[PDB]
DNA sequence: TAGTGAATGTATTTGCTATATATG
DNA sequence: TATTCCCATAGCAAATACATTCACTA
């Protein structure tokens, strides 16, 4: 029923500067209060919408202050109104924009439970748990020979007189992914978030040693390192048999033109997320001495880490029958 | 207070999808079976089922056989009935209309078969109707019972292709892609 | 004559140039699938801080005369604030004070109905239940469990909650070393709390 | 046990009622006509639009109710919006029906509402929850608490009270009570009381009033202010008239410059609008007022009152009998109010209170706008905005008395299913013994609640068709004996 | 035989909080979470305090209530509880030199809204 | 000796205060971009009725790791707190 | 050199705004 | 833990599905 034309702010309606508005508004929001800006019946306007506005928690959440709201209305009716008995249109046009989906409601909550008891939305952690596993952490030796009971105690110490020195270091992601893969068996993985960053640093001591001891030095000697200064997802040839044994359960891909999809292997995936993390800086060994040399190595990448994480996975799949 | 015993009936609800998974709490290494079945009895530390977070970086330890086993108190969510209860009845509500689903593969092989048979079950009611609708024309009168089974039996079954699907809900809650209700009986000993 | 003594001592403490906003903590909106939940006394906050926003925000720049009424506005919008939210929520039965600085929900506690001890016993002495003792002593069994049997804090954690439903010899055998620990005390210092608390032996 | 003696028991044992024992809700509310087969509550639906016919504009008819098909229930409850089909699955006891208007014959959009089914033993589910729902006994016609009478129509509520003025009649002082009530409500938005003499004024002329009721011959026994009336030398109804006349001429003298301007009809109604709230917009405004109160009367409210025996058939003969035959209980009240043997077990009034209440102001709508021309699309919005999908169950388990959580460790229906009484004092959210509790309640079932014994219902109470408590003959005369002892 | 048999008993050495920092109420959804409740038990009400004041004195009952409005007082009783050599007899749980007090969260509030106000409670000089 | 009221110095908290200072007056709610960051600052806004499955964060919740605590976040410039 | 899959660009569909006397 | 409903319609933004290309692997 209305017109665009540049008019079409005016497109939805059912006198000389009309054009010109028109074209400004065209050209983020409560616009016509800046239109009206360019340019007594106004005082007399203005006292009625404020009788009008007087008689929200709403517009307060959106931001419209109860000062501005009468100023707001009075624009709006002067812009949207006038332009196009008027007293009774104008009450009615400005008690419609007063009061305009189920979620944009803003309701008022009515608070035996105290006032601020109200609010009941928990945290998911127990705080006394993320305390018992601050002190776990700790016990090195006891964990590692919870998962591998051949681990020499001299390797492990070994491991652990780095801790000092990379105390002062930051933490990547790379590093706890490894750490958490495999510290899995004896510590719980999703306690690496909640437990302070000195029994961190002694798991990655910890699954450093893990590691050597099974024979991934070339992966081993990325856990206790200093930050410096193609992303496939699919496994090789050569280990798709044995990853989709050990790993099963598997994540659906969406079909494409009615053509189903095979699903991909969720160990692959974390594969590559931890292949990308390594790759992605230049890193500084900070860890033991003889380790440094039994991997044929500021560090470098060999070309074929990927393969290393590879079969690292899998001897932790075959681990955990 | 042997002959003073009364029995206690009570269900357990679980909902499982794109935040969570089962995990294998009535299974063994060849088999996953995230609750025990009708006739089945609760297992002796009272977990009925578990369900662990979606976390993808985190497969080749939480994804392993041996922790899919394995409960974690701290870090996971269960529900606990009363140890040695028997399953009397199972429920199953699922959202068809995902692409993909979110659930990996060969976790969901009990969810399926309840569901399956639980389908069918709806599927012969709106038949019923639908037949009785076809001979009586203006002439079928229905009480309020069987007016309301029907509507249940259309928001059970999936919905044609032409048109959008449901959101379902309970009382403001929504469904995500599994709703499992089980049921079970107790009998206890007055002491 | 005391309101004169108060303005002629803390006359250079009365006309600040900075108000400090209250904490983030004390407004929240909690956003739901019918709509957004807000505390009505919070209202005049809301008001107070968005009125001096629209001093600066305003198209036309006010005159003094208006930057002054605008001002006093949202003065006269915090001065509401906390007389409400006092009067409100810091003042009455389920307010801050009488709830949370005079009362609290404490850490390791129970509830449970009672019965009597009839056999010969001590006056000053109580038995719990099987269920109790396992989920209020956790961190006790906890600490016993680690050094007697080489459990690591995940299995310890475990075992704990394996056994509240059912009876287990181990766990009773550790309930009575950490009673029998507690010497020279006869057991685990405890209160018991009746209610309502008039009299003393209420508590 | 012999079985012998079991039939030798039960030949001895008086049995319950049966209407009592399995459920009076759903005897009320779900039972079907052999005939159409249509229940009660479907019905009570029809009985409501037709006491409200009588505001229908011309041309707009109520073309009764139908049932839904489930696979429209389904499709009317799962409407899509913002691009999404909410379906809820906590399961409820709830049916359609569709409710058929036609305007000069073109049949209108249908308005589907959901209604609640009740199961055996008062049980209904609502929103996956089980509730209990209970008769309440109630008062037939019209209720006394104190100097007052209270009488509920089916679109207003109104009560009765009493005053005292002085009128000064042959040179003689005299008091004499004046009844009001308030039936404008702006009036209670806002000192004299709206009087039933000045209602009779703003509808009668003051000579019209006395002669049509009264049969008195009003001039101008001289009754004087403390301006005359003279009446011939040879009533408590002429001088409850004359009291109230001069209730309102007291307090506005100004108004009464010439008497022969109390003969009037602008006037009075004039006065009795500057009581409720301009000259120009009062007089106006009451002309609908009075002609909105002309049409009160429903037919429901005097089938009721019938009963007890005040044969009303206008609203100004309720007025009269108000003034004339019902006016000692205002001061001296001969009705028992701890008895409850002339009271009716009563569901549909307060379970169908939100839908009653959207029939009421839909009536109102077409009042407030009377001698205009409707279109149908006007109609169609209207109706729309009145009557929605769940305008009757929205507040059941809000603020509804005789609906409560169930909780039943047992088998047994009777303990606290059907044998929950509500008193009407309760029905929206004691008193001193009387031997009809030992009939109709239970005096030595004592709930906190009601501990006097009358929130609990004998299951051998003797209840009419309607739902009308009566009285047992064989019981007769020990009850009797025992309430003179009570009050000796 | 009568209800009430006693089953809804709770215990609860450590508790889930608020963002707050406070012990929270029990939904329907965490009630089945634990073999038994796990719910903090309001056993510290005005009244009680009240008492504990005349015959306990203000001393002891004001660390009492500490352990709990103060989060990081109760992760110290909790370490007190797991490295002590006999866990039911330690000397004492919290170190009030390493965590004095001053830490509640309801005092701190009071004291951050009467601030902004433009008041503050102290000791009478 | 009992507990009496004292009268705080606003100005005094102002210059003790420690971080950087926002001030309400540089906001303009209009732009809908301010609009964003105001409430940031203002409501402690929660997004569902679930659990938060984390134990420390920043103010702009980039870093929700327990062993970077006291590390300055890069977008809310904020220190990340138990 | 042949087969395959990730990165990229582009056309299509759909959700998202923005305006439109009256019942103790 | 919160519900008892949401006027119709044209333009836009972002999401989504499909085709194309280049680099890695066999
Ligand atoms: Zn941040």
């Amino acid at each position: 029923t209305g017109f665009t034309e540049t008019t079409t702010a005016y497109s939805k309606i059912r006198r000389p500067l009309v054009p010109i508005w028109g074209e400004f508004i065209d050209q983020e929001m409560h616009k016509e209060c800046e239109v009206i800006s360019l340019i007594t019946a106004y005082d007399k306007l203005s006292a009625y919408v404020k009788f009008c506005v007087e008689d929200t928690l709403a517009n307060l959440y959106r931001g419209m202050s109860s000062a501005e709201v009468p100023d707001i209305l009075q624009a709006k009716v002067m812009v949207r109104r006038l332009t196009i008995s008027i007293v009774s249109n104008m009450f009615r046009y400005v008690k419609s924009n007063l009061n305009p989906s189920t979620a944009d409601r803003v309701n008022d909550k009515r608070p035996k439970t105290s006032f601020i008891e109200s609010h009941k939305t928990k945290q998911r952690v127990t705080p006394g748990d993320i305390v018992a596993y601050n002190l776990d952490a700790l016990d090195v030796v006891k964990l590692v020979h919870k998962i591998d009971d051949t681990v020499p105690v001299e390797l492990i110490q070994e491991c652990l007189d780095c801790v000092a020195v990379t105390a002062t270091k930051d933490i990547y992601p790379h590093q706890i992914l490894l750490a958490q893969w495999v510290m899995h068996k004896a510590f719980p993985a999703r306690a690496f978030s909640h437990i302070n960053k000195n029994a961190v640093n002694h798991l990655l001591a910890a699954a450093q040693s893990l590691m050597w001891h099974w024979g991934f030095q070339q992966v081993a000697v990325f856990m206790q390192v200093e930050l410096y200064y193609r992303n496939s997802t699919r496994i090789q040839i050569k280990y798709k048999d044995v990853m989709d044994e050990l790993y099963p359960h598997q994540r659906q891909q969406r079909a494409i033109n009615g053509v189903p999809v095979a699903p991909v292997n969720i160990a692959g995936i974390a594969v590559q997320s931890a292949h990308a993390s390594i790759r992605s800086s230049n890193w500084i060994y900070h860890g033991p001495d003889r380790l440094f040399k039994e991997a044929e190595q500021v560090l470098v990448v060999p070309a074929t880490i990927k393969s290393v994480i590879t079969e690292l996975v899998i001897h932790l799949g075959k681990l955990n029958q | 207070l042997k002959r003073m015993m009364p029995t206690s009936y009570s269900t357990a609800v679980a909902n499982a999808g794109r935040k969570a998974f089962f995990l294998n709490m009535y299974g063994d290494d060849k088999i996953y079976k995230p609750f025990p079945d009708i006739g089945d009895v609760i297992r002796p530390d009272g977990v009925i089922f578990a369900i662990r977070d979606h976390d993808d970086d985190l497969a080749p330890a939480e994804m392993t056989p041996r922790a899919l086993r394995t409960l974690d108190r701290t870090f996971d969510r269960a529900v606990i009935g009363t140890p040695g209860a028997k399953v009397i009845d199972i429920d199953i509500w699922r959202d068809e209309r995902v692409n993909p689903s979110p659930t990996p593969t060969g976790m969901d092989a009990q969810l399926v078969k309840y569901h399956t048979h639980l389908s069918s079950y709806y599927r012969e009611l709106l038949k019923i109707y639908r037949g009785l609708l076809a001979r009586r024309k203006d002439d079928l009168h229905i009480t309020e019972e069987f007016e309301r089974l029907i509507v249940t039996a259309q928001m059970f079954l999936p919905q044609p292709d032409n048109v959008r699907k449901l959101s379902r809900f309970y009382r403001l809650d929504p469904l995500d892609e599994w709703r499992v209700e089980v049921t079970y009986k107790a009998q206890k000993m007055p002491a | 004559s005391e309101f004169a003594q108060f303005v002629a001592q803390n006359k250079d403490k009365l006309f600040p140039k900075y108000l400090p906003v209250p904490s983030k903590l004390c407004f929240v909106a909690e956003s739901t699938t019918s709509g957004t939940y807000l505390d009505k006394p919070i209202e005049a906050a809301i008001d107070a801080t968005l009125t001096f926003a629209s001093i600066d925000a305003s198209s036309v720049p006010l005159s003094p005369i208006k930057a002054q009424n605008r001002t006093m506005r949202g003065l006269r919008l915090y001065g509401q604030f906390y007389e409400i939210y006092a009067k409100s929520r810091i003042a009455q039965k389920p307010g801050l004070a009488r709830r949370h600085m005079f009362g609290a929900r404490l850490n390791a506690t129970a509830r449970a109905v009672i019965t009597s001890i009839s056999d010969p016993h001590d006056y000053d002495e109580l038995h719990i239940p099987w269920g109790v003792g396992c989920q209020l002593l956790k961190y006790h069994l906890t600490n016993k469990l680690k050094a007697k049997f080489n459990m690591t804090t995940r299995e310890a954690f475990s075992f704990v909650y394996e056994n509240v439903l059912q009876y287990n010899q181990i766990i009773a055998d550790l309930f009575k070393e950490l009673i029998a620990e507690a010497a020279p005390y006869k057991g685990m210092g405890c209160t018991f709390h009746r209610n309502p608390t008039l009299q003393r032996g209420s508590t | 046990p012999d079985p012998f003696l079991i039939e030798k028991i039960r030949e001895n044992t008086p049995c319950m009622n049966p209407t009592l024992a399995n459920g009076i809700t759903v005897e009320h509310t779900m039972t079907r006509d052999p005939n159409t087969g249509v229940n009660m509550t479907r019905r009570y639906i029809d009985s409501l639009f037709d006491i409200s016919s009588v505001l229908f504009p011309d041309g707009f008819k109520y073309e009764g109710n139908r049932a839904c098909t489930p696979l429209k229930h389904f499709e009317e409850i799962t409407r899509e919006y913002n691009a999404k089909r909410i379906a809820n699955i906590a399961p409820t006891d709830m049916y359609m029906i569709d409710l058929m208007f036609s305007y000069k014959g073109e049949m209108l959009y249908p308005r589907p509402m959901l209604l609640p089914a009740f199961k055996r033993g008062n049980m209904v589910t609502i929103n996956g929850a089980k509730y209990i729902g209970s008769p309440v006994l109630t008062d037939v016609g019209f209720s006394v608490l104190n100097d007052s009478i209270f009488i509920p129509f089916r679109r207003t509520k109104l009560t009765f009270k009493q005053t005292d003025h002085h009128y000064m009649c042959n040179g003689q002082r005299k008091i004499m009570y004046v009844i009001w009530s308030q039936i404008h409500n702006e009036m209670a938005k806002r000192h004299i009381e709206s009087c039933l003499a000045h209602y009779f004024f703003c509808q009668f002329g003051v000579t019209q009033t006395f002669k049509q009721w009264a049969n008195v011959d009003v001039k101008c026994n001289i009754y004087s202010s403390a301006m005359v009336l003279v009446i011939p030398r040879h009533s408590i109804f002429a001088t409850r008239l004359i009291a109230g006349f001069w209730y309102v001429v007291d307090a506005f003298p100004m108004r009464f410059t010439r008497p022969e301007y109390v003969d009037s009809t602008n006037l009075w109604r004039v006065i009795l609008g500057h009581m409720v709230f301009h000259q120009g917009k009062v007089e106006e405004n009451i002309d609908s007022h009075l002609h909105s109160f002309c049409n009160s009367l429903d037919e429901m409210t005097i089938e009721e009152l019938k009963t007890v025996g005040v044969n009303v058939s206008t609203i100004w003969e309720l007025l009269y009998e108000i003034m004339t035959s019902l006016a000692h209980h205002l001061y001296a009240t001969d009705i028992d109010e701890t008895s409850m043997y002339g009271k009716r077990l009563t569901v549909l009034h307060y379970l169908m209170s939100e839908f009653n209440y959207a029939v009421s102001m839909f009536g109102y709508m077409f009042q407030s706008r009377r001698d205009r021309e409707w279109t149908v699309q006007e109609l169609n919005e209207g109706l729309k905005r009145s009557f929605k999908l769940q305008t009757a169950i929205k507040r059941l388990t809000v603020d509804h008395g005789e609906l409560d959580t169930m909780s039943n460790p047992n088998s047994s229906m009777l303990i606290k299913g059907t044998s929950i009484l509500v008193t009407q004092d309760r029905a929206k959210t004691s008193r001193i013994i009387h031997a009809s509790i030992a009939e109709v309640g239970q005096y030595k079932n004592q709930p906190k609640n009601n501990p006097d014994g009358r929130g609990r219902l004998n299951m051998y109470t003797k209840v009419g068709p309607t739902g009308l408590v009566e009285r047992r003959e064989e019981v007769r005369e020990i009850i009797d004996n025992a309430q003179l002892m009570f009050r000796a | 035989l009568l209800e009430k048999i006693g089953e809804d008993w709770s215990a609860a050495a450590s508790v889930k909080t608020q963002p707050f920092g406070l012990p929270s109420k029990l939904n329907n959804a965490d009630r089945a979470s634990t073999p038994g409740r796990e719910t903090a038990i309001r056993s510290f009400g005005e009244s009680e305090t009240r008492s504990y004041n005349c015959t306990v004195g203000p001393g002891p009952t004001a660390e009492i209530l500490d352990q709990t409005n103060n989060p990081l007082a109760h992760a110290a009783v909790i370490e007190s509880w797991l490295t002590a050599e006999k866990p039911s007899s330690v000397p004492v749980a919290v170190d009030r030199e390493k965590i004095p007090f001053g830490g509640s969260r309801p005092v701190a509030m009071f004291d951050h809204l009467l601030e902004c106000s433009g008041i503050a409670l102290e000791y009478a000089p | 000796m009992g507990l009496y009221a004292k009268v705080v110095d606003h100005n005094e908290v102002h210059d003790q205060f420690t971080g950087k200072r926002i001030y309400a007056n540089d906001y303009n709610t209009s732009n809908s971009d301010e609009k964003e960051e105001f409430d940031r600052h203002f409501y402690s806004h929660f997004q569902d009725s679930e659990a938060i499955e984390s134990s420390v964060s920043c103010d702009c919740r980039a870093i929700e790791d327990a062993h970077k605590l006291g590390v300055i976040c890069d977008i809310c410039n904020t220190p990340v707190v138990n």
